[PDB]
């Protein structure tokens, strides 16, 4: 290919010196990537003194290494003893069946399919030209580009090693660019020239390093807008689990949504933190694995990890238009799908929490594309409908269950972004569930998250119900009155909250309802409350084409409550005109039902003067007992009103119970 | 040279309607950089800003609160002048009017502003009568105030002194006038004292003749 | 009146998820390995003075709407968010004889007063070339630039104009009508 | 020997790998100024005198460890004890050192 | 929106006067100082705060300050007795001042000049008598009148003038005795007598 023969060093080390003979030969025949050429090339060994001096003193070198003391985590398990070694290219269509098979995938051909793709990472581009040895290898890429392409950055990033470079392009032209390099100390990208990691490490561990390159002159530009807490990024990585730190991110980014750096992305120092992190999550990942050297990986761990990885590109995608190229495992895809044909959807929710997480996981990160199995929806209903079961009604929802209930989230709102579905039913299912899952003191333990920056915020049922009444001063008076919180970010939090339940855009909304099509004024609707063979609207306005109109007994209240019923989502054809309907009063009742008479209907309590408080729907005898036998009704406040839905339409009042 | 000046009746039955209107020189009624205002002055109200039109992309009016379904001001490109016109006068309305420019908060260059008084009583001609050494003459008996007085259509101005007018128990006004001639020429030339009542149509020249 | 017990409410069914494919070529669930990394290339749009929109000549102030007045000056914020550039039209539309406004030589503390503790507005003072910043009313400015751009916005604890980095964001406008 | 000046803006003064076949690199001390590469050209019938071109020593031994990094399964225990000797050699390096000098100390 | 001027005020003919303006935030505003002598219309003698029209006298000054606006006349000669307004726009409305009345103090307390006017011709041929009493020419401007048939006084039929200024800053009245000819030859002669600053001048 090229006449490249040995060479032959000479040195005089101690007093006594010594030659060593390196062959060119046969040593490009061992290593198929080594072009000893292409870095004599790169490398200007004819340079003068006076122009490596020139370009040392270009690249800016840190004011000082900061030498903390990191541990790294506990994250990639042992191998649990009869774990199914699962070759990644070699999955045979009958491995192990079973959520409660211990399995393992060998940690080489993962790693295999994970950085599959090669390409050049430290690239021919100033700074990096000046500083780093061109290398090509096999990478993942995390790329966007905001602000009308003006605002790029790029993390590449290998098994070893992580390379985000930031590049703004001023309006006249001028291209400033600054790289940070995270990774462990021995590992990091080979260097060239005087340059020596030291000088540019910002942040160095026992074993790990946080190096920043770029010039002079561009690192003041960009200190006028970015100044990180290298110390708090760099602790979090070395420190933070992988699933941990990709949570962390996507909380990160979830808050950007919410505040509007989604639509208008500002350059501020929290955005390009977060920007980086992404980037460190998926490393994180891929350093794992590699670490392993020549193990297994429970399929647990890829499973929570993977299952972070897919949520947090999808959240970069849809904010700002981002690409990831690697981090994805086609073998890892097709034993989560084999595993989800072992289970049941319809009842997911009778199994343990953790093999339900586990199945939840399971499922996004083997049909990440919503299109395969859409009835991957009802696994998620079933753990909702198994979660409204249990839990403590109108109560606020526990961490535990905020947890099982986001990770079965994502597949029910991949669907309800698509433009056509078949599992429509059961996602008015879940979105019913969640209605009635929508309380007061829900709401405000999510106002609180979201004003403390903690994880209720992340999810609630409420981001994913059917209520439209939720105003900013219904919000308010909804609001965490706790003192010690400042009620700037309360507002800020009420304000977020609206965000998330944006009926304008957030595809998230409003669109597969079979009834959304039966209303005119959709900006005057308060709940829509999807029964079996009954759709009810309930709305402010009679403008409703619906079976009946019902007005409910409001005191002077603008808000008056029409509600409306939809039978078998059949849009009747005209307006309901005339005079609405009274509601029936049913005086005639015993709270000592034995059947579940009530099984499939829904009750509302309402305030003639507030509005709608709570909605609930019995879903079991155990519901309905609980509703009857408790607090519930209060007929002494004359106020607080209580209607029934039934699956027939007819809308009732509960009033007495002789 | 910066200057208008006021016309109209200056009486108003109670009720009825109220017209002025106030002609301008040495600059547009279609100006981009002026208004036109009409205020009024009175004891009772003190000094009150009715109204002001102006044109710029459009002609645009503003008005005050204590008239303002009842003023309308309305302008007239031709004759580079504008008016001003208030129905359902009451005795509240009696009052010096004035015109004026200006730019939205000052009122540069004024009107000379003229007397409108609401009684519904008839107009009645003034009675004239004749009289170092002092000549004048006296006017009796007339109703809508003012009446202006010369000597010599304004040929001689030093030593004149015009006494302003006073309002009899009956409703009726009346003012005298005097110049200042010497004792040693008191048989010399001849002066005559010009009298113009505008409300009536009036105007009469008595030659003194001591 | 009749009450018929209903039966407890379950999922509708779902249809079974169809097979994973094993026979796929690896190379083809991939790409081809060879990758290249992204490269952007931002189109450049150079800003001269509008010269269509400027100062009016003229006087005029909506006395029952306008936002805030000063001396001599009256103040609009323009309801609806519109681009930096596309205020100068959307000032002149708004209301006769009104224009984009740079803040100092009226003092914006005033201006900085009369909004909210996040919302920011677009101010008239900008750059053409590489000169001066100056507004339609003229004069230099100090500014607190730190990115490249011609824009700028206020903001509540805004001591000086900032300028911005993305002039295409939407913000609401400072409009004033002359009374001189 | 006396130490080199390295010197590049000489045109059509050609140097390829294929032609390098002795690499001298002095140590500490010897130059101070690191200007640690002889590069001479094969020796097999050439007679004496200059055949050898002065270049960079920091260069030419970035390079050479990271060629020598780049293939580690390749490197049998002689040239991995090279390797070490080599980044100690780079440890050695100083550019500090060189801010103050006025260079050129060979010319 | 409330302007406050106070009512009148006073000063020494030379030493300077002041006249101020109160209300909520005037200083954020546009204050205008109107000047208008007496019997005349109102002319603008300071606009935007300070900013003065072509043809003032550069005595006049105005500041303005957040409640207090201050118009100050340096000189205070002849010509500046007159009432001072402020004005100021406060949204869609035209606040004018209630009035300052200066008085120029340090002037001469000047003598009145008085003249009689008895029945004209023309007057007596008809069924009606005036007798006209100018007084003019007089500071301070505050004069109190009686008639006289022949040292016996009358009170009914009396017509009295409010006392007007003059264009060289003085005074001047105007009585008026109505009565009918048949009562002028009944007494010897009448007389009309004025009291001025408690000295009195009489004519017949
Ligand atoms: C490898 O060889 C040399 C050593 O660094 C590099 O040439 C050097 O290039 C710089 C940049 O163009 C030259 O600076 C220039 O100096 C002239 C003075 O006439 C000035 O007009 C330019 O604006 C610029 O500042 C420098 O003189 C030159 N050094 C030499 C010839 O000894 C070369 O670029 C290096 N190549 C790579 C790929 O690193
Ligand atoms: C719901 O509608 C179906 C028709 O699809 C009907 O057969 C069934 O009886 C209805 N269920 C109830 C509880 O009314
Ligand atoms: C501004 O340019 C447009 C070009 O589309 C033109 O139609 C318009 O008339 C211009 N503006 C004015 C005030 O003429
Ligand atoms: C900018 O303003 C300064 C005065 O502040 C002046 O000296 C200079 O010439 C101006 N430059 C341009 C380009 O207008
Ligand atoms: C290297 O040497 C060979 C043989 O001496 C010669 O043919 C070739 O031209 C040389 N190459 C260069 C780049 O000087
Ligand atoms: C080489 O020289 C440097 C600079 O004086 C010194 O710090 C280092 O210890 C020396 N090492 C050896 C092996 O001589």
């Amino acid at each position: 290919a090229a006449s490249l023969s040995e060479v032959k060093l000479h040195l005089d080390i101690e007093g006594h010196a010594s030659h060593y003979t390196i062959p060119w030969t046969e040593l490009m025949a061992k290593v198929p990537g080594l072009s000893p050429e292409a870095l004599w090339r790169e490398a200007n060994v004819t340079e003068d003194l006076a122009s490596m001096l020139n370009r040392y003193k270009l690249i800016y070198k840190t004011s000082g290494t900061l030498g903390i003391a990191l541990a790294e985590p506990v994250d990639i398990p042992a191998v649990s003893e009869g774990s199914m070694q699962v070759d990644a290219s070699k999955v045979h269509p009958g491995v192990i069946s079973g959520l409660n098979s211990p399995a393992c995938m060998l940690s080489a051909p993962l790693e295999k399919q994970l950085f599959y793709y090669i390409g050049t990472m430290l690239p021919n581009t100033r700074p990096h030209s000046y500083v780093f040895y061109q290398l090509r290898c096999h990478l993942s890429y995390v790329a966007l580009s905001i602000n009308g392409d003006k605002f790029q950055y790029t993390g590449a990033m290998t098994s070893k090693f992580l390379m985000g470079t930031y590049k703004r392009v001023t309006e006249k032209g001028d291209e400033h660019v600054l790289s940070l390099v995270f990774g462990k100390t021995k590992d990091l990208p080979d260097l060239r020239g005087p340059f020596s990691y030291p000088s540019l490490t910002s942040a160095q561990s026992g074993d790990y390093s946080l190096v920043i390159v770029t010039t002079f002159v561009h690192y003041a530009n960009f200190h006028n807008y970015f100044v990180p807490n290298l110390k708090d990024m760099f602790s979090r990585a070395v420190t933070m689990t992988a699933a941990s730190y990709a949570r962390y991110v996507l909380q990160k980014l979830v808050l950007l949504e919410m505040k509007g750096g989604c639509r208008e992305p500002e350059l501020d120092t929290e955005t390009l933190t977060t920007m980086f992190e992404v980037s460190v999550a998926f490393f994180k990942v891929g350093h794992a694995v590699g670490e392993t050297g020549n193990g297994c990986v429970d399929l647990r761990w890829l499973a929570k990890s993977f299952f972070e990885l897919t949520v947090l590109k999808d959240i970069i995608g849809i904010c700002y238009g981002a690409t990831v190229k690697g981090m994805q495992s086609y073998g890892l895809e097709r034993l989560a799908a084999m595993l989800m044909a072992t289970v049941k959807m319809e009842e997911l929710g009778h199994l343990t929490t953790e093999k339900q997480e586990y199945a939840l996981r399971l499922a996004t990160v083997g049909y990440p594309k919503a299109g395969v199995y859409s009835g991957l929806i009802g696994g998620a209903t079933s753990v909702l409908l198994s979660a409204y079961n249990r839990h403590p009604l109108f109560q606020p929802l526990h961490t535990v269950m905020r947890e099982t209930l986001f990770i079965g989230s994502h597949v029910v709102l991949r669907e309800l972004r698509l433009n056509v579905t078949t599992q429509g039913p059961n996602l008015a299912l879940y979105q019913l569930l969640s209605t009635a899952l929508c309380s007061a003191l829900e709401i405000g333990e999510v106002l609180r998250g979201l004003a403390l920056g903690t994880e209720s915020g992340l999810f609630s049922p409420c981001y994913l119900s059917l209520r439209f009444d939720l105003t900013r001063d219904k919000l308010l008076s909804m609001a965490p009155q706790e003192a010690t919180l400042d009620q700037a970010a309360v507002s800020n939090a009420v304000d977020g909250f609206l965000g998330r339940l944006s009926l304008e855009r957030e595809d998230r909304d409003a669109w597969h309802l079979p009834a959304y099509k039966c209303v005119d004024r959709l900006d005057k609707v308060l709940m829509i409350i999807p029964l079996i063979n009954v759709t009810f609207i309930i709305s402010s306005d009679r403008e409703v084409r619906g079976s009946a109109l019902y007005e409910a007994s409001t005191t002077y209240l603008s808000s008056s409550l029409f509600l409306s019923p939809v039978i078998m989502n059949k849009c009747s054809q005209g307006a309901v005109a005339g005079e609405p309907r009274q509601i029936p009063k049913i005086q005639n009742f015993t709270r000592t039902q034995k059947s579940c008479i009530f099984c499939g209907f829904a009750l509302l309590s309402y305030d003639e003067k507030e509005g709608l408080e709570t909605t609930t729907y019995i879903t079991s005898q155990e519901v309905q007992n609980s509703i009857l036998s408790s607090n519930y009704f209060d007929f002494d406040n004359l106020h607080v009103h209580y209607l029934l839905l039934t699956t027939n339409g007819t809308v009732m009042e509960i009033a007495g119970l002789y | 040279q910066v200057q208008l000046q006021e016309s109209g009746p200056g009486l108003v039955k109670p009720s009825q309607t109220l017209s002025l209107t106030c002609a301008i020189s040495g600059d547009s009624v279609s100006s981009n950089s002026a208004t036109w205002n009409w205020i009024r002055q009175s004891p009772s109200r003190g000094l009150e800003w009715l109204g002001r039109t102006y044109y710029r992309s459009k002609w645009y009016y503003d008005y005050a609160q204590s008239v303002q379904n009842r003023i309308s001001i309305n302008p007239d490109t031709s004759k580079n002048q504008f008016s001003l016109q208030l129905n359902s006068v009451t005795p509240e309305d009696m009052a010096v009017y004035y015109c004026a420019r200006g730019d939205f908060d000052a009122f540069d260059f004024w009107g000379q502003g003229l007397r409108v008084t609401v009684s519904s009583a008839s107009t009645k001609g003034p009675s004239v009568f004749p009289l170092t050494a002092a000549l004048g003459c006296l006017v009796k008996d007339y109703f809508p105030e003012p009446v202006t007085v010369s000597w010599n259509s304004g040929a001689l101005t030093s030593g004149v002194h015009t006494f302003p007018a006073v309002l009899q128990s009956s409703g009726l006004y009346s003012l005298s006038s005097v110049v200042t001639v010497p004792s040693s020429s008191l048989g010399t030339q001849t002066y005559i004292c010009n009298v113009n009542h505008k409300p009536s149509n009036t105007k009469v020249d008595k030659k003194v003749e001591p | 009146i009749t009450w018929v017990p209903k039966p407890n409410v379950e999922v509708w069914p779902v249809d079974p998820p169809p097979p994973v494919n094993f026979n796929k070529t690896a190379e083809q669930e991939y790409g081809d390995k060879e990758v290249k990394l992204p490269h952007w290339t931002p189109t450049l749009h150079t800003f001269q003075v509008p010269q269509n929109y400027t100062k009016a000549n003229c006087t005029y102030c909506n006395t029952r709407e306008y936002t805030f007045s000063y001396k001599g000056c009256c103040f609009y914020f323009t309801k609806k968010k519109h681009t930096w550039n596309g205020c100068f039209q959307a000032c002149a539309e708004l209301y006769p004889c009104t224009y984009f406004y740079g803040p100092t030589p009226d003092i914006l503390p005033v201006v900085t007063r009369n909004l909210n503790a996040i919302e920011s507005l677009w101010v008239g003072v900008y750059r053409v070339g590489e000169g001066n910043w100056t507004s339609l009313d003229g004069g230099t400015f100090k500014v607190y630039q730190i990115f490249g751009s011609h824009c700028t916005y206020v903001s509540k604890f805004s001591t000086v104009p900032v300028s911005h980095h993305e002039c295409s964001f939407l913000k609401p406008c400072l409009c004033v009508s002359q009374r001189s | 020997y006396p130490c080199c000046h390295v010197t590049q803006l000489r045109a059509q003064h050609l140097l390829a790998l294929e032609n390098i076949s002795d690499i001298y690199l002095v140590s500490n001390q010897t130059c101070d100024g690191f200007s640690l590469a002889s590069l001479n050209s094969p020796k097999n019938g050439s007679n004496q005198l200059v055949i050898s071109r002065c270049a960079n020593g920091l260069n030419v031994v970035s390079f050479f460890i990271s060629i020598l990094k780049r293939s580690s399964s390749a490197l049998t225990g002689h040239l991995r004890e090279l390797l070490t000797t080599l980044e100690t050699l780079y440890g050695s390096f100083s550019v500090e050192d060189l801010f103050g000098a006025n260079l050129n100390r060979y010319a | 929106y409330e302007l406050t001027q106070p009512p009148s005020v006073s000063a020494a003919s030379g030493q300077t006067a002041r006249i101020t303006c109160g209300g909520d935030n005037i200083g954020s505003k546009n204050v205008q100082w109107y000047q208008q002598k007496p019997a005349q219309a109102p002319v603008l003698v300071i606009y935007a705060d300070s900013k003065r029209p072509s043809g003032v006298p550069e005595r006049f000054s105005g500041s303005n300050s957040g409640n207090t606006a201050t118009l100050t006349i340096s000189g205070v000669e002849a010509g500046d007795e007159a009432d001072y307004y402020c004005q100021v726009w406060d949204r869609s409305s035209n606040i004018f001042g209630v009035g300052t009345r200066l008085t120029v103090l340090g002037q001469p307390k000047a003598a009145p000049s008085v003249t009689l006017f008895p029945p004209s011709s023309e007057e007596l041929q008809a069924n009606k008598a005036t007798l006209v009493c100018l007084i003019s020419d007089f500071y301070p401007g505050a004069v109190t009148v009686a008639w006289k048939a022949d040292s016996s006084p009358v009170k009914a039929g009396v017509e009295t003038t409010t006392p007007s200024k003059q264009s060289n800053n003085k005074y001047a009245a105007s009585s008026y005795l109505s009565l009918t000819p048949e009562q002028w030859k009944s007494h010897r002669s009448y007389s009309c007598q004025v009291t001025h600053e408690g000295s009195t001048v009489e004519k017949t």
